[PDB]
């Protein structure tokens, strides 16, 4: 049937940002996936 | 050809557990009058749609693997707005040409700036004013600058309170 | 064959210029979870699933001029419950079996009785509770106290307050 | 588009029963139709 999907806490969006910053400096110096993936995505 | 005028356009960084969070994060925290949210395959978007719906919010989706009748049919639903938010792949030969569609949400990213103009883009000079946000994953980290770049715009983090009158 | 046994039915006396401020005002004291809304015409269907639209309420619609894979994949869609209202004319031969659907309205009430159970009966002993509420017209005055008696069931006037262990 | 559809009051269904009460009570002592209908409801 229908379930009732509800997250407590919001996204930080600014801790993201910071981690892709971090992301970026430290980079500085089929099914099977697929489906893993999806199983991340909506599991 | 297409454009990206008047479109603002956003980047938040996440992994993909957290892409249905910061969806949802999103539907609350933004003003949507309706929305188009792409996905890269059409389980995918079936999958999207059904979080929407156990989130709370209505939903149409529309993919390749389907009658072209029924998909048109939808498509004239959803431009008529009996729902707000419409889950798809990528079959917009031409850009979007809805007045009512403020948001559109990359919810997978693509690797092609052809496709991220066919999404994102607009037709002529006057396009209404938009959004544009793109959830970006470690393995889009370099699509992301090189779409960027391709397309001579600017894809900038997205800020905690975004202004109103872009959208 | 069809029973009335768990649904409760009642009827709301209208106008045809109130039904859609009555199915407003439904829609706003009701606690619907899912409903499916019943007219007599196609073109009834689709200009009653823009004014739910209009209203703030996403809205499904199916009808007979419509191929028929469209409407198997909305019928689909609306019980996975991507949408929470379906609006609709006759062409259920069973019973409805969603769970999920607490509430049914006439909106367009019929001649029939035969109609009114394929449109609000139930299979088996054990259907969910339910709501049927009819919208009833001057012209509909006999045919409500008419089916009423066929089936051997009573249609009550609506209360300012219904029980919510009823639906 | 889409426009945006508002009521300002509710309706009354009390007054409503009692309409179709004093009705009873009273009667106790094709296109152009479907269009003129539809002007009606959904106008």
């Amino acid at each position: 049937p229908l379930g009732s999907l509800k997250f407590e806490s919001d996204f930080d969006f600014e801790k993201a940002n910071e981690k892709f910053q971090e992301v970026l400096v430290d980079n500085l110096e089929d099914w099977k996936k697929e489906r893993e993936t999806n199983q991340e995505t909506f599991g | 050809e297409l454009t990206l005028k008047g479109v603002t356009q956003y980047y938040a960084y996440v992994t993909e557990r957290q892409k249905v969070h910061c969806l949802n994060t999103l539907f609350s925290r933004l003003q949507i009058n309706q929305s188009i949210i792409f996905c890269n395959s059409s389980q995918r978007v079936e999958l999207l749609a059904k979080k929407i719906s156990q989130l709370g919010y209505s939903c149409f989706y529309i993919h390749a693997k389907m009658r072209q009748e029924h998909r048109n049919r939808v498509f004239h639903d959803f431009r008529n707005g009996l729902c707000r938010n419409l889950v798809c792949t990528d079959l917009f030969t031409r850009g979007i040409d809805i007045q009512a569609v403020n948001v559109v949400i990359n919810f997978d990213f693509p690797k092609l700036a052809e496709t991220y103009l066919h999404r994102i883009g607009r037709s002529g000079r006057f396009g209404h004013l938009g959004l544009a946000i793109n959830l970006i994953t470690y393995d889009d980290r370099f699509n992301l600058k090189s779409i960027e770049e391709q397309l001579g715009t600017e894809i900038k983090p997205i800020p905690s309170n975004i202004d109103k009158s872009l959208y």
